RNA sequence: GACGACACA
RNA sequence: CUGUGUCGUC
């Protein structure tokens, strides 16, 4: 059972590759791809203080290649506009905020 | 000049004058058109050279030309006169073409000369010859059959892979769109042989004598006699065009209201199975005059020979009838008076309807054997299970038994042992090194077990050649006479593996162990006795296999029922062994590779082979494309070992249990009956040796072919002419038995062709030059043999010629061969892609297998057959095995003269016992 | 040298996915596999870290183990 | 070691014909010409229920279109439309648009309707 | 001969 | 699954 993920992350940190950690990284502070990266990708982010280094704007760093967002998603089902992101009104929703992109 | 006006407008005479002068006034003699010719110096079906023909042409309206020639030859005036006075009997029937004799003056004085009416470009003896003698480059006399007979268009040969059968299979289509002219030339031939009997015409019938529009000519070959009793010698004809009415579906237009192809379909009833009155009436209407008596059942025949015949013209009569009239058939026997539903007989494909004799009704109880062929019938399991319409693939689904589908997935492999740990340590997978782990335990989906067993879909209803096959036969009987055979009682039967599958329902209650256990040999003998005389179908459960493979194809294997593979074994349990038993012979089974194995086999291919170069091939979808007449077949000669056991009727019946229980019997793929069209089943026990029938039979009829094939009239020799002669005189002449010219051949075969036949896999040492002026068989005369018989095409690139020696065989049974030196013998040494062994070594089936406990011993069986890589000039083949036996020596240290650290085991594998 | 270990693990990849009942859907266990399958026939280095950082994709999509 | 066996294929035959002994293979069986039919006529003429396996939305729109699709020479009423994952598919959810978000491999189950 | 394993078809 | 060969105990 654990032998088998064990291995895995071995030889996961064995290849080193730049969109392997990357990938790695975010599953490990908290975001999550909702679905399968396409070669329209969905990630959650459970929070936003390690939400600033990522996303700005159209501009969306991930998976080694460059994403843009088209609408983003609360848990309360609004579309929050990529403005609304500030140090103040923060604590009104629940973190979980999906963001839709799509490739160049 | 106004010499050729004048010619055009003589030819005319009657027809359309608006000819196309195509070549010259003078003979064109168009090169190449493939004759049937058979005389006292030449024999054959090949293609020599015309040289009398002058194939005007006629332009249809809008001056564009059209598909009718008028063939303008130069003949003299005795065989004019002949055919003048055998055609004044015909000129009646519609398949003649109108000769149109006449004369003229073409030298500047006195010269007679014929000229033809609208026979058609090509003749039917280039339609069969261009679909039997397959060239994947040299094609073009079929790019033009298939286009100038609206069958498809120009752009469709410019798509790559046009021609395959295995992919592309529209192909299919574009064939049998040529069936209602094939079947217009069958009418027309049996007009044209009643019209003849009836006028009293006695000669012969070839097929460059016809034409694709169905008429006929040259009629010199004939004579005359008192009319009404002449008979036209037609063995030729039918014999030759048999194996294109399977090809292009002949008898496509039969299931029809009025027998044309715009009707609908024949409602036919669906309580009848007996059409043996319909198939009377097939034969008297397309083969009203093939000279032997047809029976439309098989058990009336009279031989093997006959059954062969009867079964061949079966397997084309019966694409006529409904499939839903296939098949068991069915019977109210009552049981205590409670109506059963169980096997009063069985409808093949090819043998005809069969009834058992031992069925009885109004049972007062039912014994052991009697339980046992009850529920091995598809009869109460197909009677009670809901009807099923699978939409997935083609086959004809029957009854759905539980109620709901069943989808099984296919594991991934495990990887990255220790011996992967070590193999990146020892200087090995690095940045393009020569080996490269290319060898994986793949995956599959759910959707994987039904879409391979579709993979029969390229399994074809197929009409050999009959007067062909019954020389092929012969020819295999003689590749197996040094063996014993017959059948063997209960108590002389030795079974291996008696842990495994018992087959569907069987398998629900126990192994094979449980049931040859439980069976007393009384019982067993009974059992057989009574499959002796009755027909038992049976079902095979197909499941999907757990293997590693240089593809991602999946592999399914059956396993047939326990009472068909019971009364197998005692059938063909002698012959087998006696195969596996004998070393020297042509079917190499039961060889060992270890030992001098390899070379003694090496040598005795080399035997005396002249001016030798080996060979090789591979049949793609072997088993899924193997027709059921070659099955038969290959049945038959396995079976021809019983003379002194088992009288016709018996040995009729344990044909048609075979066929019934392996060939076309119920297939449960997943959770519900499926019709299997044909093939071999995997779990039979005699498909490692039906195989190498099936391949002696495709390699004889390469040679066959490959010096019929042949202009006779450019072979140096003084004794292969003759030896030609002979061949198409047994092939099509002499319906007996020639026993003289069957051993003369043989050893004309052995002594030109050494071939080395494990099942599916052989290699031949044939005498170069003699395949190079085609006396025997190349690559380029199996592909053919292939695409026109097992309805498959082998691609150049899986087959392998080695103008060496020296060097060995480049693939025999996935090893390769390298001549080495062991102390002043330079002998042959087995060695197997380095790949596939550090796969093998790497990676292991399922995780209870990893190499911690006692499990060394599967390392060592990968050194024993990777040691002679030590031994290849290139560096890292050698540190390949060295590798291994480091890391085994270290596996033995870890877990603390058969020790294996030191190479003085593997050494001893390859020289001699002694 | 980065195409064996990134076949193997590939193959390790597929075999912890199936080991978590992945295998009781369609879509996903089809994916999956034609993944591992493109996997291990490929030769380029770059197209099979996109399969595997799909496959890890997949993986990471449940929440069966994360931060070890 | 045999006692077991013989009695599992006996029940396992009485009890398929429990569904076995009906009117109808009764019926098709006194109307033909020897008490001798084709097995593949057997379950297509008095089986009562069917089982289509569809693989995608094609086959499923001129297969088993509406309610009452005619396979055998028979109506037929659907009920229990299911998928690859054993797992019930109502009709409406099965649309062109919703095709890629359901199983490939569908179960559509008739009864005979007469 | 009984069992297990590996390889080939 | 059908076999063929090659290794390990009693
Ligand atoms: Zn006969
Ligand atoms: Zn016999």
């Amino acid at each position: 059972t654990s032998a088998m993920q064990t291995m895995l992350f071995t030889m996961l940190r064995k290849l080193d590759n730049d969109a392997l950690n990357n990938i790695i990284n975010n599953a490990r502070d908290g975001c999550v791809p909702l679905n399968i990266i396409p070669l329209k990708l969905m990630v959650v982010i459970p929070d936003y203080n390690t939400y600033k280094n990522t996303c700005d704007g159209t501009t969306f760093t991930y998976a080694s290649a460059l994403w843009e967002i088209q609408q983003v998603v609360d848990a309360d089902s609004k579309i929050v506009q990529l403005s609304e992101i500030s140090m103040d009104n923060s604590p009104n929703l629940a973190w979980p905020l999906i963001v839709t992109a799509l490739r160049a | 000049s106004a010499d050729a006006q004048s010619f055009l407008n003589r030819v005319c005479g009657v027809s359309a004058a608006r000819l196309t002068p195509c070549g010259t006034g003078t003979s064109t003699d168009v090169v190449y058109r493939a004759f049937d010719i058979y005389n006292d110096k030449v024999a054959g079906f090949a293609k020599f050279l015309k040289t009398n023909c002058c194939r005007f042409q006629e332009k249809d309206e809008d001056d564009n030309l059209i598909d009718s020639y008028f063939v303008v030859k130069r003949h003299t005036f005795s065989n004019y006169q002949h055919e003048e006075t055998i055609y004044n009997l015909l000129k009646d029937c519609p398949a003649v073409a109108k000769h149109d004799f006449f004369k003229f003056r073409i030298d500047g004085d006195m010269v007679p000369h014929i000229s033809r009416q609208r026979l058609t470009k090509y003749t039917m003896a280039d339609l069969v010859y261009a679909l039997r003698h397959f060239d994947e480059g040299n094609c073009d006399t079929l790019k033009e059959i298939l286009v100038t007979y609206n069958c498809c268009d120009d752009d469709y040969f410019n798509k790559k892979d046009w021609y395959d059968f295995v992919e592309n299979p529209d192909i299919l289509r574009v064939y049998a769109n040529l069936g209602e002219r094939v079947r217009q030339a069958l009418l027309k031939t049996v007009q044209f042989c009643d019209a003849m009997r009836n006028a009293g015409i006695v000669g012969v019938l070839t097929l460059d004598n016809q034409d694709l529009n169905g008429n006929w000519y040259d009629f010199g070959d004939f004579i005359q006699t008192t009319p009404g009793s002449g008979v036209p010698v037609v063995d030729s004809y039918y014999s030759l065009l048999m194996p294109i009415l399977t090809l292009t579906r002949a008898l496509t237009a039969e299931s029809h209201v009025d027998t044309d192809l715009t009707k609908p379909y024949i409602k036919w009833d669906l309580l009848k199975y007996d059409f043996t009155e319909e198939r009377l009436k097939l034969f008297d209407r397309y083969f009203k005059y093939w000279d032997q008596t047809y029976h439309p059942n098989c058990v009336n025949c009279l031989d093997d020979r006959c059954i062969l015949h009867c079964a061949n013209f079966n397997v084309l009569f019966s694409t006529v009838f409904p499939p839903t009239s296939f098949g068991p058939l069915v019977r109210k026997i009552f049981v205590d008076g409670v109506p059963f539903v169980v096997s009063t007989g069985y409808h093949f494909r090819e043998l005809g309807v069969v009834h058992n004799q031992d069925v009885n009704l109004h049972s007062s109880r039912l014994s052991f054997k009697e339980l046992l062929v009850y529920a091995a019938d598809p009869a109460m399991h197909a009677a009670s299970g809901n009807l099923l319409l699978d939409k997935r693939t083609t086959c004809f689904s029957v009854a759905a038994l539980t109620n709901n589908v069943a989808f099984q997935t296919v594991k991934p492999g495990n990887f990255n042992k220790d011996f992967y740990d070590f193999a990146v340590s020892k200087g090995f997978f690095k940045e393009g090194s020569s080996v490269e782990l290319k060898h994986f335990f793949f995956a599959q989906d759910g959707n994987a077990a039904i879409s391979d067993y579709d993979y029969y879909r390229y399994n074809l209803p197929t009409m050999c050649d009959i007067r062909q096959l019954l020389f092929v036969v012969e020819v295999v009987d003689k590749y197996f006479d040094c063996y014993d055979g017959g059948c063997i009682n209960a108590n002389q039967v030795i079974v291996n593996n008696l842990d495994k599958s018992a087959g569907f329902p069987f398998n629900k209650w126990g192994k094979a162990r449980l049931y040859y256990d439980s069976m007393s040999y009384e019982d067993q003998d009974a059992l057989f006795a009574y499959t002796k005389r009755n027909v038992i179908p049976t079902i095979t459960q197909m499941n999907l296999k757990y293997a590693i493979s240089a593809k991602n194809r999946a592999r399914t294997v059956a396993g047939v029922s326990i009472c068909s593979t019971m009364t197998n074994r005692q059938f063909h349990q002698k012959l087998l062994k006696s195969i596996a038993a004998t070393r020297g012979a042509t079917v190499v089974i039961g060889t060992s590779k270890f030992y001098g194995g390899w070379h003694n086999m090496l040598k005795t291919v080399y035997s005396d082979v002249e001016n030798p170069h080996l060979m090789g091939w591979d049949y793609p979808k072997c088993d899924r494309a193997m027709p059921n007449m070659l099955r038969i077949m290959a049945s038959l000669v396995l079976a021809r070992k019983h003379t002194t056991c088992c009288s016709l009727s018996h040995r009729f019946y344990r044909l048609a249990n075979e066929c019934a229980q392996v060939l076309s019997e119920m297939v449960m793929c997943g959770g519900s009956l499926y019709v299997k069209p044909g093939g071999t089943s995997s779990g039979d026990a005699t498909t490692a040796y039906a195989n190498s029938v099936f391949n002696i039979c495709q390699a004889v009829t390469a040679n066959v072919n490959a010096l019929l094939s042949t202009d006779g009239n450019k072979i140096a020799d003084k004794y292969v002419r003759n030896l030609q002669h002979r061949l198409y005189e047994c092939l099509y002449r002499n319906r007996d038995v020639d026993t003289d010219f069957v051993n003369e051949f043989y050893a004309y075969l052995r002594k030109h062709f050494s071939m080395m036949i494990l099942s599916d896999d052989a290699v031949v040492c044939f005498n170069s030059t003699y395949a190079s002026q085609g006396l025997v068989a190349s690559i380029k005369n199996f592909k053919s043999v292939l695409y026109y018989q097992n309805n498959v095409f082998m691609s150049e690139a899986k087959c392998w010629t080695e103008t060496d020696l020296t060097k060995g065989p480049h693939e025999f049974c996935s090893q390769h061969t390298m001549l080495v030196k062991q102390g002043d013998d330079y002998v042959y040494l087995p060695y197997p892609d380095p790949s596939r062994i550090l796969g093998a070594g790497c990676f292991v089936d399922d995780i209870v297998k990893t190499d911690g406990t006692l499990m060394i011993e599967r390392f060592v069986s990968l050194a024993i057959d990777a040691y002679p890589l030590t031994k290849h000039p290139n560096q890292e083949y050698a540190d390949v095995f060295h590798l291994y036996l480091q890391y085994i020596r270290k596996l033995h240290d870890e877990l603390t003269t058969s020790r294996y650290w030191e190479p003085e085991f593997y050494e001893a594998m390859y020289t001699p016992h002694t | 040298s980065k195409m064996s270990d990134v076949k193997c693990t590939s193959v390790v990849l597929l075999s912890v996915l199936q080991q978590l009942r992945v295998e009781s859907s369609s879509k996903l266990w089809a994916q999956c596999v034609q993944l591992h399958n493109d996997i291990l026939l490929a030769k380029d280095t770059t197209e099979a870290f996109e399969k595997m950082v799909s496959l890890l994709s997949v993986l990471l999509s449940m929440q069966g183990a994360v931060d070890i």
